């Protein structure tokens, strides 16, 4: 019983000051996301339901990262890349792939 | 630890079932043989099939101890009761009473 | 009255353990919430902020070109991803206009 | 975009010229868990038949 | 006969509306592989050829599977041995991965529950991209159409600082579908040195804090919206 | 005649094939059977029915699914928001039952003989131990092997601990095995892995 003291009486202290600061930090937070919501003028706007995702996509690497170390060098083949974006007929392609795609939701 | 004499006696049955004697010693004696106390435990459920011991005053502590060994944090003792065992598992985990495709 | 001492502590070692549980998963959850929400406005502030600076170096420069950034780089890939397979697009297109025959 | 259907047939000889004289594009073909990641797939020698493929499910949706 | 067939006309409508796929056509095939050796307890071998030609609520899909039945007074069990895809191209490409995975695998109840969660995963894309097209129809751009690979934001007079998100469809090997939302900016290099907060460097990782707290169709929003409303110039 | 039977039996190859896609059911006064039936590397069992009522609110009345799983509270929270949800995350529920009760069987009938001492098992199978011998070079080596499961809709191992439980002073052949055994479980399943063992 007297061990039983000693693993009782320090969770009724781990009761008490947990719920001072979950007071303080909930209503600190409540407040700063009204400061930001405010100011974007961001609102939960119900459309549809909405659920959430896991946490092991969270923790996933992006793709920038795995396809950065897999290029082996810098950007000298982005100016072989910009010089096919300035090209006349390669923009006038990717207008026509725009358009096309725009017939197709229209019918 | 609670008790200094009591008897623990198990057995494990098909689809992993553990039944469990209890011989309740107070004191002194060597414990109550002519008056034992069963518990069906059927290893996943949160269910359990207790028999009403003639000693009231350990049914708290029957309930308890097997609250912290399968990991749970609540007793609650449902009122329903019966002679048959086998058909008080068919009333509540509700796999024996409709049999149709 | 020993017994009935050790069987009431034990009833209040169950009653101390959950409600410190999920308010333990709350505090985990609220740090999360206002590390995020932090790292979030100064996220937002700062691309606004570059959008201004955005804006005071486009209103005077109409016909400068543009110089890409190696960041930018996968970026102009999925954009240059019509211009490379142009002929898998295609036929994506003529696919669809095969079930519109077929649909009327 | 009748006769623009035209304009890239005809010109059809220049976009394949292009994709032929450079290096850097041309050698990201042939990695296979480049294109599993990303979806590049430059395999394009016979658009000239699918110019006229497009032609004619263009006239025939046109025509109705 | 009118009567039987009008109810089961009406399960016919139900499990279309509650599995989500409508059968057109099936056909049912007979073969029998029988042993001609003489043993004990002897063992009847059922082979079903099925073609299962369907739909899904915007795809389509064929079945080719044969089924070997082992009829034994001991046990019962039964193995399917032979899977066949017949894909056609659709628009979506990135599934084509998962029909290698299930004639290897050989398990055609993956390839039904995963594909219904693709289309689950792609029927909340056209209605998310109806509504960023529709309300905002001078900035947002959608190169493919709403049945895209990624999507972008383009300024009208602005002609050099674009944002694309990149919204891709994994499967793993638990049985779960889960998509990867990404960010990726386009700035060149003369905003570069105006900017010395270094915030477009963690620019996906602070992405995805906003996809997890805020939502995905919210945090989609948050960034069309906020980038917009200078009206200074 | 002729016509209504022809287009009978069309319902009924189609209604015969709702059985092989996952999820079959007829309609009932009493709400709504819903059969689903589970498979695992091309290899299919019997079916569990659950039924479900049409009226409001959705309540539970009997189901042949059994209770070591809790269905409790997956049926307070994705029974009310959706009807589909619940029906086919059931069935990835019954297909991790059926897939680890599939591994139990293999493991009792034709790899018995390779481990030695008694099995304990539960029947969540979320906990797993079985000692096993080898033999990689002509010495009986003792390997017991605990299999804990972190994610509850999956089929492959997480946690995997592997002791050895005789003699442990040996050279670097033990440590290549046991590096060898922690990536075979997590990547391959575990009846592919013990017709590796005969190989």
């Amino acid at each position: 019983i007297d061990k039983m003291v000693e693993t009782t009486e320090l969770m009724t202290g781990n009761i008490q000051s947990l719920k001072n600061k979950i007071q303080i930090l909930a209503s600190e937070v409540e407040e700063e996301e009204e400061r930001v919501k405010q100011m974007h003028q961001i609102n939960s706007s119900g459309v549809l339901s909405l659920p959430e995702l896991s946490q092991k996509t969270l923790k996933a690497p992006t793709l920038q990262k795995e396809i950065l170390a897999l290029i082996p060098n810098q950007n000298a083949l982005l100016k072989d890349l910009d010089i096919l974006h300035n090209s006349s007929q390669m923009k006038s392609m990717s207008t026509f792939i725009e358009e096309a795609y725009k017939k197709l939701d229209a019918s | 630890r609670a008790l200094k004499n009591v008897t623990v006696s198990f057995r494990e049955t098909e689809e992993n079932a553990v039944w469990i004697r209890i011989a309740w010693g107070t004191q002194y004696t060597k414990p109550n043989q002519y008056k034992p106390t069963y518990v069906v435990y059927y290893s996943q459920t949160p269910y359990a099939f207790t028999s009403s011991s003639m000693l009231r005053r350990n049914t708290p502590l029957l309930g308890q101890a097997l609250t912290i060994a399968s990991k749970h944090h609540q007793i609650v003792k449902m009122d329903l009761r019966s002679r048959y065992l086998d058909s008080l598992k068919a009333i509540v985990f509700k796999q024996y009473n409709q049999t149709f495709e | 009255k020993k017994r009935q001492r050790m069987i009431e502590v034990q009833d209040e070692l169950l009653r101390l353990e959950p409600q410190l549980k999920q308010l333990q998963t709350k505090y985990d959850e609220l740090k999360e919430r206002k590390s995020s929400l932090r790292n979030a406005a100064y996220f937002l502030s700062n691309l606004k902020q570059l959008y201004q600076d955005y804006s005071d170096v486009q209103a005077q420069e109409p016909n400068v070109k543009e110089t890409y950034d190696s960041s930018s780089l996968p970026a102009l890939l999925f954009k240059a991803r019509t211009l490379l397979g142009a002929e898998s697009h295609l036929r994506n297109i003529n696919h669809q206009l095969e079930k519109l025959l077929d649909q009327g | 975009f009748m006769m623009l259907l035209s304009k890239v047939e005809k010109l059809s000889e220049e976009i394949m010229e292009i994709m032929q004289n450079l290096s850097s594009i041309q050698a990201l073909e042939g990695s296979r868990e480049l294109e599993n990641l990303i979806g590049i797939s430059c395999a394009s020698h016979f658009l000239k038949r699918e110019m006229q493929k497009t032609k004619e499910l263009m006239t025939k949706v046109n025509k109705q | 006969l009118k009567n039987q067939l009008g109810h089961l006309e009406s399960e016919l409508s139900f499990l279309s509306t509650l599995t989500g796929i409508n059968i057109r056509n099936h056909s049912k095939q007979t073969e029998d592989l029988t042993s001609t050796e003489m043993t004990e307890k002897s063992i009847r071998k059922v082979l079903q050829r099925h073609r299962l030609s369907g739909n899904c609520h915007m795809v389509t899909f064929q079945l080719e599977f044969q089924i070997l039945e082992i009829q034994n007074k001991e046990r019962l069990s039964s193995a399917v041995t032979d899977l066949n895809i017949i894909m056609e191209p659709t628009e979506c490409s990135e599934l084509s991965e998962f029909v290698s995975r299930a004639e290897e695998r050989k398990d055609l109840f993956m390839f039904f529950r995963s594909l219904h969660f693709f289309v689950e995963w792609f029927e909340y894309r056209k209605r998310t991209f109806k509504h960023l097209k529709e309300k905002y129809p001078d900035a947002v751009y959608l190169s493919e159409g709403p049945s895209s690979c990624s999507m972008g934001i383009r300024s009208a007079s602005r002609p050099g600082f674009e944002l694309v998100i990149v919204w891709r469809i994994q499967i793993d090997e638990d049985g779960k579908v889960f998509p990867k939302l990404d960010l990726l900016t386009k700035v060149p290099q003369r905003a570069l040195e105006l900017d010395k907060n270094r915030a477009i460097e963690t620019a996906p990782l602070s992405f995805r804090t906003l996809v997890g707290l805020l939502g995905i169709e919210a945090a989609l929003e948050s960034l069309i919206k906020s980038l917009c409303a200078e009206e200074n110039n | 005649q002729e016509a209504l039977e022809e287009k009978l039996e069309n319902v009924k190859a189609i209604l015969q094939a709702y059985h092989f896609t996952g999820l079959s059911g007829k309609l009932t006064s009493r709400g709504v059977c819903v059969c689903i039936s589970t498979a695992f590397e091309g290899n299919l069992l019997d079916s569990y029915f659950v039924d479900l009522v049409i009226q409001k609110p959705l309540r539970i009345h009997h189901h042949s699914v059994p209770v070591f799983i809790p269905l409790e509270e997956i049926a307070a929270k994705y029974l009310q928001t959706n009807i589909q949800h619940f029906l086919f995350s059931l069935c990835e529920y019954l297909n991790a039952y059926s897939g680890r009760k599939y591994q139990a069987d293999r493991l009792q009938s034709d790899f018995a003989a390779l481990l030695t001492g008694p099995l304990q098992r539960n029947p969540l199978c979320n906990l797993l131990s079985f000692t096993y011998k080898l033999d990689p070079g002509g010495q009986s080596f003792p390997f017991c092997a605990r299999l804990l499961y972190k994610d509850l809709t999956a089929t492959l191992p997480t946690d995997v601990t592997v002791t050895c439980q005789g003699v442990e002073v040996l050279s670097t052949s033990w440590e290549e095995q046991r590096a060898s055994h922690e990536t075979l479980f997590c990547t391959k399943p575990l009846h592919q892995v013990f017709a590796s063992f005969t190989r």
